[PDB]
């Protein structure tokens, strides 16, 4: 009914939006290998009363036009895929990619999901899975029960210890994916990501070398939320969604006193 | 070159100690000034 | 609309910027060698209603008259140039201006900018530079490869010892410059001066002599902030700002009677 009614709904839409995005990263302040999201502000159309520019007289051009906006939006929510801290831990199945790369799992439809996360374990059958929903590991990590203990490499390269036996036992070798644009992965939840259109073609090598990052035995990726920004953000999100408030009010009462008088 | 030796770290405990209290110190008053700042913003929007 | 709508319109855009002028200060509390910021106000231009010292008749005057004020502003945020504190370094490439003067930089665009921060550090070519965006330091100081220290004398003559031989081989002279009025300089980020012309022809010379500072390594000179100062001008402020947003309340609230009366 109004343009400033209509403008400040998008501005309360897009408000809506960044709290939403800061209470998934406040939520996932503890999360293994979880990555933070900012959201991405654009202003909408300009509606076009006066062309800046418009000849307004021979030598003479309008140096600004009367250009009324359409509000704000949302138009991303850009994954940071900035490197976490590193948890020091006593378990030996757990795992961690010192710069860039991504754990890769099969998902039970048959394709392969890329992780962050480190946390692994073994199944009934001793593959080595997640430590969540228990998906196995590609490639597949199966440890004897000859075995003592299990050490995995920088380079990958999982070899096991077997009694009687002064000699490891290969038993895999772990491959990592790098991602040009790991932002453009599709997240879905479960620690897991899914390649897309804008994320490019999985580039799957041994963890260290050609851009690779490093397999770390015994240590866990953090998340890289922080708390402080997270909650200046809140705050400021919390005003400039009740700045349209106010906007939306005042139009509000306008509207009434025109019914009472006109 | 010597052998027999190893170089520990190069840090002094007192001096991070009194570094760490000044920087919660900053911290804290910067947090005060964005406070001040957010009570204003409250302020003008209880008209 | 209403002439109290207006004149506190400057009052909170005054304290606005002195806010904004103290949130700076406290930010570059741990900054080396920062010059705190004052802000000065005055009032603005007095509407003449009625002329003070006029004629009311022969014989007689109208004593004071009556003028309403248009607000305040802030005209300037004046640069307080006083020395910080000195603090003590292991590193020796580090200098401290014990007096009045500046150090100079060669900046990407030709032009010498000036520097009060003392932390410098090396380039690939063994030039000194700053440690931050890595601008050379006027004069080029090139530390030779053979050297197995540094030493900074009070006169800025910079010498090496080279192994195997005695006496300081002198590998440079710094110079430091000075100006009559260092509040007029322009500052442009990164801790850099460029001088104006209220700043004044720059001067320089040896340092140490002709009434510039000594330059004493392996030490820093801290902000000269006072966060009590700071603290105390941000209630102060906070409360002019809300008694100045309660006249427009009060006209705000005038105004809608009006409109119900009128």
């Amino acid at each position: 009914m109004h343009p400033a009614l209509w403008v400040s709904k998008t501005g309360l839409d897009a408000q809506q939006t960044n709290i939403a995005t800061i209470s998934n990263n406040l939520a996932n302040a503890s999360t293994v290998g979880y990555k933070k999201s900012r959201a991405v502000f654009e202003d909408l159309f300009y509606q076009n009363i006066n062309q800046p520019g418009g000849q307004s007289s021979q030598n003479t051009e309008l140096p600004s036009g009367l250009m009324l906006g359409a509000g704000s939006k949302v138009v991303a929510t850009q994954k940071v895929h900035t490197h976490g801290n590193a948890q020091t831990t006593t378990n030996a199945l757990d795992m961690m990619v010192e710069g860039d790369g991504f754990f890769q799992v099969t998902l039970p439809d048959g394709n392969i999901g890329y992780t962050r996360n480190g946390q692994f374990t073994l199944n009934g059958e001793g593959t080595l899975v997640t430590s969540g929903s228990g998906y196995p590991v590609e490639p597949e990590i199966v440890i004897p029960e000859d075995a003592i203990s299990i050490t995995v490499g920088t380079d990958g390269e999982v070899s096991v210890r077997v009694r009687g036996q002064q000699d490891n036992q290969v038993v895999g070798q772990l491959t990592i994916t790098d991602f040009v644009n790991p932002g453009g992965l599709e997240p879905i939840g479960q620690n897991l990501y899914l390649p897309t259109g804008a994320s490019g073609d999985p580039q799957e090598g041994v963890p260290g070398l050609d851009g690779l990052g490093e397999i770390r035995q015994s240590m866990l990726e953090a998340s890289n939320v922080n708390v402080t920004e997270e909650l200046v953000n809140m705050i400021e999100a919390q005003r400039v969604y009740e700045m349209n408030s106010k906007v939306i009010s005042s139009v509000d009462k306008m509207m009434s006193f025109v019914n009472q008088q006109l | 070159i010597n052998n027999g030796m190893l170089e520990q770290s190069n840090i002094d405990m007192t001096q991070e100690l009194v570094d760490l209290i000044s920087a919660q110190r900053n911290f804290q008053a910067n947090s005060r000034s964005l406070e001040v700042h957010n009570q204003l913003q409250q302020n003008i929007l209880q008209i």
